[PDB]
């Protein structure tokens, strides 16, 4: 979950 | 002959809503229900999070994991246009769970 | 003033889609996307596998977790009616999981 | 997830 949502925010 | 096609976890069905779309539920679900859990399909891929590039050479390949969508299946048409693989199945059920949380 | 409500996870919205609706996804999401998941609510528990009661005393009180969608949440006209308890939101998402499998 | 589609069985 924490490294995906990592992953989003600098997706974005 | 009264059988029809009830959809099951991995088909890839022709649907009016969210044109291609990967089914999630499981046959049980939506063979007593008239709804199942389905994913839509967008042509490119772009490296989004939650979009998973099936195999193949669609047009519509690349499924968005975050937009699944209860739908009424026989109303919306479906139809059966074949199958994804297992591990791109596995890989959409995944990002789903991470958008509940 | 610019800043407006965007939906979080627990929220009950009156949404013009799948009118009550429990949102599922978080803000992080929700605020980039445009879109979030959410269950509707209906107004009959009958002990429905899926079907989570929402204390209170709403007419639409039962969410139907088996029904989730993801929703354009500023084109449906998602406005926010107030909260669901921490433990039925719990449940719903338990129930989600095990309908994606 | 054993229980619970037992349950969805046995309600329908
Ligand atoms: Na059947
Ligand atoms: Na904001």
């Amino acid at each position: 979950s924490h490294l995906f949502w990592a992953q989003f925010d600098e997706y974005f | 002959m009264v059988s029809r096609y009830v959809p099951d976890m991995g088909d890839l069905i022709w649907v009016d809503f969210d044109r291609p779309a990967v089914v999630l539920s499981p046959f049980m679900y939506n063979n007593k229900t008239g709804m199942c859990l389905c994913v839509p399909c967008t042509t490119q891929s772009k490296g989004y999070p939650f979009e998973v590039v099936l195999s193949g050479q669609e047009r519509d390949g690349v499924a968005l994991a975050d937009q699944v969508k209860s739908i009424a299946w026989r109303a919306r048409g479906a139809t059966k246009k074949g199958t994804v693989a297992p591990e791109e199945l596995q890989l959409i059920k995944a990002k789903i769970n991470v958008l509940i949380g």
